[PDB]
C-alpha cells in the first residue's frame, strides 16, 4: 500500500 | 494398450496417451498448502492442492514448484504431481500402461534414479523410458538432422542431432529460463513501483510476461524510441481490477537471454550458446545445422524471438550461409508432440525398460542408457 | 563551504554537516494536524506540526508519516518536514551548501527523481547526491567488504558490497519492519486489556516497543518459561501514570523479524533474507561475507537480536565456517555517520551533480550510479 | 647484469633471473577485468587485475586468459602480463636486464616479430633470443637425447631431441592440455549434481582438478572396484564451507588424456603422440629415445600417470626396446629450469640479438631463420 | 539453491 500496485 | 506420455516440464506438465496429436493434460507444475489456520470445518479442506486447484485458491495458498532448472527438488511434491496426472487429470490406472518421461540434457545421475524408483515402485508402471528432450523436439518437426535450441521455465539448451543420433560432447545447458525472466521482470517492475513478492503474486508477474513483453529486433533503437516517445508502452488490469503500465520493461525483460550480463550472469547469450555449439559441431555439418535451427519450449514464444535470433547469429556466422531459424507455431508443446510421435513406433517399442529387466537389475539398466 | 548529509528515514530524520560523528538534529519523521476546531484566539496556534513539535502536542493531532516503506507517500508534508529540517532544526540555508540525501534500495525510480527536483527548485541546492542507504553503512562500519542488513522503520535491506565493488543483483528488499512490529504489538498487547487505536497511542506503543521488549534465544524454551512462571513480567506506565504489566509479550514482538508468518507476510526471516542473500553471490566472496555480516539501523537495537541472528545464520551456513554479525553500539545512526564520512572523503567531490547538469539533462541525471 | 628468463606458458608465467634453481615469480596469466560497479570510490579500484590480484578478487572478475590452446588471443592483454611481470612480479625495471622469451614450435612467424616488437618498444630490453620450450626442458633434465612429452595449460608438444637439437619434421602439437582437461571434470562433476558456470567456478574447478584426480595404471579393474566398494571415495570443500563427495570421478577425468574419445577428439592420445612421432625419426636414433623418455609441464604431475604411461607406450613399440620414462619431482617447472641454465652460458652471452641489433635491424632480424 | 553446488 505504499507502492503504486501492491503493497 | 497405449503407453502413457509425461513431459515433466519445470513450470508445466504437459501429458496425454501416445497417439494423440496434443497433450490432453496441460497444468501449471505446482503444489500448494495453505498459509493460514483453516476455520470453517464443514468446507471439508484438504492439505494440499495440486495444478488447476492451486491457481484457482492462488491467494490463500503457499506455492512450491517442486521442480528447479530440471532438478526435482522436493519428491513428496511431485511425487503427488504424478498422483494428479495419472488418477485425475488422465483418468489412468499408471500400473496398467507403459510410459514415457521427458527430462532434460545435462541432469545429475540421481533425479534418473530418483525418476525410475518412483515409477517402478510408487506407480508399478509395466514398461518406461526416459528421454532426452531434445530429441523429441527435432522429431517434433519430422525432420531428422538439426540443432534444437529448447529454452522452458527452467532451463535452455542446445543439442546438436544428426541423421537423428545426438552429438552428446556438443551440448550445451545454460540455466537462465523462464522463471528467471520472471524474475528479472519483477525487479524492472518495481522501477515503476509496481512490487510482487508473494508467489501469488509471482504467478501475477508471470501472466504479465506472457502477454506485454517480446523481443526487441533493435535493443539500442527501441530504446532510444522509449525514451522518446510513451506510443511504445501499454498496460494489463490485475485481478485486484487496477491498471498496471508496461513500457521500458516491456523488451528490457526479454533482452537478457541475448545478455545475460542483465541478470548479472556471466554465461553467454542464446545466440552465443547456439553458436558456441555449432562451432563445436565437426567442420563438415555446420552447414547442415545453420538450415535447421529448431527453437522449442515456452520461452521461446516471445514476438520476434525468432528474427532476433536470426539476425544474431547472422553476425556469428560467416557470411554465405544459410541462417535459418525454424520457429513454427506449437513450438510451446512440440517436446511432448514429438514424445507422441516416437511413442507410436516399433522401433521405439524395442527402446522400454521392462519392469522385470530393472526389478532383476536394480539401477544398473537406467545407469546405461542414461549416457 | 560545508555540506550537509540528511536521511530521510521513514520514522525519524537524522541530518547535520559533514564531518560531525552525530546527527544534529533528529525530528522523528511526522506531520500533524488539529483533531478539533481551535478555541482560544489567544494562544497563538498555527496550521499544522512536525517533529518534537508534534510529540509535544500529540494528545490533539491526527499523525501522519509522509514516508512508508521508503516510498515518499506525500510530497506536501516531506516538503514541510525539509523546510522544518533547514530553516527550523539546522538553522541553515540550503541554497548556499551542497546536499546529501539517502534513499532504500529498489525504491521507486521516481521518489529519486521528484526529491532531486524538490531539491533543486524548492530549496535551490548548488550541487546533490542520493547515497543508498546500505552503501553508507559500510562506510560507517569501516570495513569495504561485507553484507549489510540494515533495518529502520520501514524498509529493510540486505545489500552485500564486495571489495568495495558491489552486487546488485544479490541485494533482497523485505518490506518488514518497525513501523509493522508496532502495529503487530499493538495486537498482541489486545490479548491481556490494553487498547490502543489512535495514532497517538501508535507512538506510546513505539515507547513500550523501544523499552520493555527483547528478542528470544529461543522462542519454544522462552515461551514455555512464560507458561511456568510470572519471571518475564515488567511494567510501564502510561502518561495516565497507570502501570500496564506486559509479558509473553517482550519475546513475541519481535520474533516476527525471524517469523513473518505471524503478521499475515508470506517471505522468510531477517536471517533466512540474510542467508538468501549472501547465496545470491559467486560462491568464492561467501566466505569473506560471512565474516562481515553488518547491522544497521533502529530496529537492531533489540537485546538479544546479536546472538539469535548469530545462532539462526550458523543454523542455515555451512558448519565448518565463521560466521561475524559486526554489530557495534551506535548502530543506529550508522548512517548519518557513513554520510559524514562519504562527504568528508574529498574524492567524492566530483560525485555531487551540480544544478547546471540538472537544468540541461533533466530528471534522467539521477540514474547515475545507482540501482 | 644478469639476465632475465619468462616462460609464456598458457597457465601459469614462470619468470626470475638466470642460474636461479626456481623462478622468482609464478603466477596465473589473467586478465581480469570488473564485473560490477565499483560503488565505494575510496577503494582506489583498478581498471583490470592480474594474477594473484585477480585470484584473491575471483569472485568480482571476469577471468580472460590471453593465451588460448596456444596461440596469444590479445597482444594489450599479454603485454598487461608482461608489465606486471617486470614492475610487480619481479619488482624490476625491463630496460636494465638480458631477457629470454620461451616459444612454442610451429608457432606462425608473425608472432616472433610481434613478440620482439614488444620486448624491444615496450620494454626496451638491452638484449632479447627466443626459445623452443622443449628443447630446454631435456636439457634440464641433463640427457642430451630423448623425446619430451611436455603438456601445460594449452599445447601437449613432443618433441624427439637429438644432439641436442628439435628434430622439426617430428614436432607433434597435440591441442588437448589442462584447460581442455578441466572442462571434462566440469561434465563429471555434473553427473554428481555438482555446478560450476562462471569463469570464475572454472578457476575453483581447476583447484579441485590439481587435488582430488589421479591416474589408474588400468580403467576397468579400478572402476569395477570403485563401483562394488565407497572406500576409493574423498572430498574436498569449496570456499563455502560445503564438502563435495567423489569418487568414480578421481581416474574418470585424466583417462581422456589417453582416450580423447571421450571428449570427441580426433586427435591422438598422450603415449600415442609421443609414439607416433618416435617412429617418424631417423631409424638408428629409435632405441636412443625410447631409453629417454621425459615428461615435463604441470599436466604431468596426476599419480600413477608414468607407471601408466609406461604401461600403455609399451604396447605401441616393438617390445624390448628397453621403453623407460623419466618422471621425477619438479618436473612442474623443467622448462623455465632450462632457460636459466641456458642463460648462465658465456657463449649464449655473446649470441642474444642485442638491443642495438635490434634498433638497426628491426623485425627483420627474423626473416634470415623464418623462411 | 537445485543444484546440489551451485544453483
Ligand atoms: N506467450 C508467451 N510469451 C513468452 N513466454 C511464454 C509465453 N507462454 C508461455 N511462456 C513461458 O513458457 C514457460 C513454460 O513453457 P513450457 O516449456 O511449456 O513449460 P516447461 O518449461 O516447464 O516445460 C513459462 O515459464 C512461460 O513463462
Ligand atoms: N532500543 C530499541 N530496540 C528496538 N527497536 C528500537 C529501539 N529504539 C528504536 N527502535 C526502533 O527503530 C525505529 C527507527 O529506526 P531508525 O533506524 O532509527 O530510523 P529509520 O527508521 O529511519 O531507519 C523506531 O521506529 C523504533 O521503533
Ligand atoms: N599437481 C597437479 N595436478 C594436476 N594438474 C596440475 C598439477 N600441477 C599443474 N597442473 C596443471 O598444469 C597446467 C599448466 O601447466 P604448466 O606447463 O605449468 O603451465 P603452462 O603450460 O601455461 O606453462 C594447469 O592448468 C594445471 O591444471
Ligand atoms: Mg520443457
Ligand atoms: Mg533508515
Ligand atoms: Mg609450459
Amino acid at each position: 500500500p505504499a507502492w503504486x500496485a501492491x503493497c | 494398450i497405449a503407453a502413457l506420455v509425461v513431459d515433466n516440464g519445470s513450470g508445466m506438465c504437459k501429458a496425454g496417451f501416445a497417439g494423440d496429436d496434443a497433450p490432453r493434460a496441460v497444468f501449471p507444475s505446482i503444489v500448494g498448502r495453505p498459509r493460514h489456520q483453516g476455520v470453517m470445518v464443514g468446507m471439508g479442506q484438504k492439505d494440499s492442492y495440486v495444478g488447476d486447484e492451486a491457481q484457482s485458491k492462488r491467494g490463500i495458498l503457499t506455492l512450491k514448484y517442486p521442480i528447479e532448472h530440471g532438478i526435482v527438488t522436493n519428491w513428496d511434491d511431485m511425487e503427488k504431481i504424478w498422483h494428479h496426472t495419472f488418477y485425475n487429470e488422465l483418468r489412468v490406472a499408471p500400473e496398467e500402461h507403459p510410459v514415457l518421461l521427458t527430462e532434460a540434457p545435462l541432469n545429475p545421475k540421481a533425479n534418473r534414479e530418483k525418476m525410475t524408483q518412483i515409477m517402478f515402485e510408487t506407480f508399478n508402471t509395466p514398461a518406461m523410458y526416459v528421454a532426452i528432450q531434445a530429441v523429441l523436439s527435432l522429431y517434433a518437426s519430422g525432420r531428422t538432422t538439426g540443432i534444437v535450441m529448447d529454452s522452458g521455465d527452467g532451463v535452455t539448451h542446445t543439442v546438436p542431432i544428426y541423421e537423428g543420433y545426438a552429438l552428446p560432447h556438443a551440448i550445451l545447458r545454460l540455466d537462465l529460463a523462464g522463471r528467471d525472466l520472471t524474475d528479472y521482470l519483477m525487479k524492472i517492475l518495481t522501477e515503476r513501483g509496481y512490487s510482487f513478492t508473494t508467489t501469488a503474486e509471482r504467478e501475477i508477474v508471470r501472466d504479465i510476461k506472457e502477454k506485454l513483453c517480446y523481443v526487441a529486433l533493435d535493443f539500442e533503437q527501441e530504446m532510444a524510441t522509449a525514451a522518446s516517445s510513451s506510443s511504445l508502452e501499454k498496460s494489463y488490469e490485475l485481478p485486484d481490477g487496477q491498471v498496471i503500465t508496461i513500457g521500458n520493461e516491456r523488451f528490457r525483460c526479454p533482452e537478457a537471454l541475448f545478455q545475460p550480463s542483465f541478470l548479472g550472469m556471466e554465461s553467454c547469450g542464446i545466440h552465443e550458446t547456439t553458436f558456441n555449439s555449432i562451432m563445436k559441431c565437426d567442420v563438415d555439418i555446420r552447414k547442415d545445422l545453420y538450415a535447421n535451427t529448431v527453437l522449442s519450449g515456452g520461452t521461446t514464444m516471445y514476438p520476434g524471438i525468432a528474427d532476433r535470433m536470426q539476425k544474431e547469429i547472422t553476425a556469428l556466422a560467416p557470411s554465405t550461409m544459410k541462417i535459418k531459424i525454424i520457429a513454427p507455431p506449437e513450438r510451446k508443446y512440440s517436446v511432448w508432440i514429438g514424445g507422441s510421435i516416437l511413442a507410436s513406433l516399433s522401433t521405439f517399442q524395442q527402446m522400454w525398460i521392462s519392469k522385470q529387466e530393472y526389478d532383476e537389475s536394480g539401477p544398473s539398466i537406467v545407469h546405461r542408457k542414461c549416457f
